[PDB]
RNA sequence: AAGGGCACCACCAGGAGUGGAGCCUGCGGCUUAAUUUGAAACUCACCAGGUCCACACAAUAAGAUUGACAGAUUGAGAGCUUUCUUGAUUUGUGG
RNA sequence: GUUCUGGGCGCACGCGCGCUACACU
RNA sequence: AUUAUUGCUCUUCAACGAGGAAUUCCUAGUAAGCGCAAGUCAUCAGCUUGCGUUGAUUACGUCCCUGCCCUGUAC
């Protein structure tokens, strides 16, 4: 099974955010201790409604919030992440925990000097 | 009778230069796709005030371009380019 | 101290204005307490927002600092011209003409500032019963803006021409002949 | 200085690739490869073209010259890479041996290089790409410059490759020595 | 309309170096939606995507219009649901 | 025009000013 | 602070053996070695200017090279 720093997947999802922050490395702990802004609350509000009404997957919700931490409450959701130009569609698998959303949408093309 | 009397249908496209720099100017409305700016890149430009110039490259997705000219331009000038098409005579019939 | 609300005045134009400032006009002492908000630190967007919220004692605000910020904004601006939101606030002023004249008019009596101010004062209509008083005060080149205020097309106005009888001074005198 | 553009006109008309920029240089600029020399005296280019043409008329491993006019020269583009970054060739003993025999040929043709060194050899498996300030075999310092080349190539094989009828181990003699066409192009020393 | 003078941005006698390796950085070129001409926001001037904003005739109004609680809608939102409040500027065609 | 959110100020290569070294001073 | 500002700890250990053709600065408390302070600045320099510490070798000349300034015939 999946496990995070020794905590098993089935005890995750039950774990709250304010519990989860105790496991995370220093960058995450400072970010929450310094007080995360209100802006995720509206995103979280919408994301819950889509999951609850879902028939099976919840279909994408899209956002500009690239600087947002992935947190267990949102596991399994499908999200469209803005790219400065387009939206990229991603599904929150459990391995994504503690990463920033921005890591999944590439702001620049490759270059090949053709 | 002279079949060599070639007729060419001339066309003039025109666009507005709107931002100005010490080495380049950029022009709107002449094209609307980056693909078009690239396809017609090689044709020389001229101002009606008489300066010549050339396309550098496409800028952005709306078909803006930026270009270089013989000297200072300003928004009171217009940028044009000329194109030519072959024409042929039609036949004729008696009248009574 | 009111600076706990006044500290936000440097950015209030980005969105919904604070209720701790927007409620301030509800207090009759606010004509003196409003100076406790540090209004000179207010961004022009809030000055425009405050101008819409400031709507005869209101002339004590319009002339008490608003015209001072106007002259400071044009005189302090690196291009010598009022900022858009100050200009939009100025044109958004004048909702009472006697306040515009009694506050912004006679106390305003360089030439580059008079021309810019006139370019707003021609932008909207005015009541003829007020314009008759404006001509009498203008009948008192910094007064040459009276050649624009008369361009809108009373027995005391005829008498003012008899008491008043550059190319703008001759041109304004010619326009005063148009009947 | 519009000649810096208009000089093309003979080559532009007589020559078909557009070519591409390869590098700015101090004496000349290089751009299927075109070399442009650097107001009057450079029309030097004829000296270079005839010199290269002669050596390529011989059997030497040099690029074929195609055409030359108005201080413009066109040459075969090189396929290899610069020797100074070579580290692992599969037959270093034959490579050492035969670089030595190349010097013998120049001496038999009466010529000596000034700087037969890794900055102008490109990767027999190799080609020699230019001949700055060449001298005749008759010049008063010919042997001094001759031995410098031999030791220069020996030093490289020692330091990087650790190497240290033919020449070297497996042949009767370790390396050539000075005592063991100039009049057509009298670069120096008749 | 050939001689003379002078200078380590010239040399001579030398010193310390550059050019060779890794990295920082300026320009050209390449790439890209844009890579604008003591840059994480702004700066910022570039890109994608969102709101919001003369006069003369004919129509129109004592309700022309203005403003404000609680709540709303998008990828980016605020007195649009609700209902009080104020009192002379709105819609077409010809600068 | 005004203003808000996100992005940008990448590298096959050529030229130049620098930093750190190749050790026993 | 993700495509990562800076600092700390452990681990990984690349090229490089004094560098071709070319080429820069300099005559005494000067060159060179070494470090500090200010500047910009929420944070962030291997940058710029100033300051101090240690402290040489080689000329005291010339028109060879480069460049500048004076006074009609093979061009």
């Amino acid at each position: 099974t999946h496990s995070y720093r020794g905590v098993d997947l089935e005890k995750l999802l039950e774990m709250s955010t304010e519990d989860f922050v105790k496991l995370a490395p220093a960058r995450v702990r400072r970010r929450f201790a310094r007080g995360m802004t209100s802006k995720p609350a509206g995103f979280m509000k919408k994301l819950r409604a889509a999951k609850l009404a879902a028939p099976e997957k919840p279909a994408p919700v899209r956002t500009h919030m690239r600087n947002m931490i992935i947190v267990p409450e949102m596991i399994g959701s499908v999200v469209g992440i803005y790219n400065g130009k387009a939206f990229n569609q991603v599904e929150i698998r459990p391995e994504m925990l503690g990463h920033y959303l921005g890591e999944f949408s590439i702001t620049y093309t490759p270059v090949r000097h053709g | 009778a002279d079949h060599s009397r070639i007729l060419a249908k001339r066309a003039i496209l025109t666009g507005h230069p709107f931002r100005f720099h010490k080495t380049v100017v950029t022009v709107r409305y002449m094209f609307f796709r980056p693909e078009d700016v690239e396809w017609f890149k090689s044709i020389p430009l001229f101002t009606k005030s008489g300066r010549s110039g050339f396309i550098k490259e496409s800028l952005g997705t709306h078909g803006y371009f930026k270009a270089t000219f013989d000297g200072k331009l300003s928004a009171q000038d217009v940028v044009a380019m000329s194109l030519y098409k072959r024409m042929w005579p039609m036949p004729s019939l008696p009248w009574n | 101290a009111y600076t706990t609300v006044g500290s936000i005045l440097k950015t209030w134009t980005h969105g919904k204005l604070p209720k701790l400032f927007k409620v301030i006009p509800s207090l009759r002492n606010w004509q003196d307490v409003i100076y406790v908000t540090n209004p000179e630190e207010w961004s022009p967007h809030v000055v425009y927002e405050a101008t819409k919220l400031f709507v005869k004692e209101s002339q004590k605000f319009i002339n008490l600092i608003l015209l001072e910020r106007f002259r400071d904004n044009i005189e302090t601006s690196e291009d010598h011209s009022l900022n858009y939101h100050i200009y939009r606030a100025v044109k958004k002023s004048l909702y009472k003409p006697s306040a515009f004249f009694k506050g912004f008019l006679f106390p305003l009596v360089n030439v580059r500032e008079a021309t810019i101010a006139g370019s707003v004062l021609a932008k909207v209509s005015v009541p003829a019963l007020h314009s008759s008083a404006a001509l009498s005060y203008l009948l008192r080149p910094t007064t040459v803006f009276i050649k624009i205020l008369l361009d809108k097309k009373p027995y005391q106005t005829v008498d003012d021409c008899v008491y008043y009888f550059p190319v703008i001074w001759h041109k304004a005198f010619l326009t005063f002949a148009q009947r | 200085n519009g000649i810096d553009y208009l000089a093309l006109k003979t080559m532009l008309n007589r020559d078909y690739s557009v070519g591409n920029t390869i590098g700015v240089g101090k004496e000349s600029d290089i751009y299927r490869v075109m070399k442009i020399h650097r107001m009057h005296l450079s029309r030097a280019a004829n000296k270079e073209y005839q010199f290269m043409s002669m050596l390529y008329s011989k059997g030497f491993k040099v690029p074929e010259p195609f055409d030359n006019s108005r201080h413009i020269v066109v040459m075969e583009l090189i396929e290899g890479y610069p020797m100074r970054r070579l580290r692992k060739h599969k037959n270093i003993p034959k490579l050492y041996s035969d670089l030595m025999c190349f010097i013998v040929d120049l001496a038999n043709s009466g010529l000596i290089h000034c700087d037969f060194n890794e900055f102008n050899i490109m990767i027999c498996g190799f080609v020699v790409i230019d001949f700055p300030q060449c001298i005749s075999i008759q010049h008063q310092d010919a042997d001094y410059y001759f031995q410098r080349d031999v030791d220069c190539i020996r030093r490289f094989f020692k330091k990087k490759l650790k190497y240290e009828e033919g020449f070297g181990d497996g042949y009767k003699y370790a390396y050539p020595d000075f005592k063991r066409l100039d009049e057509l192009v009298q670069a120096s020393g008749f």
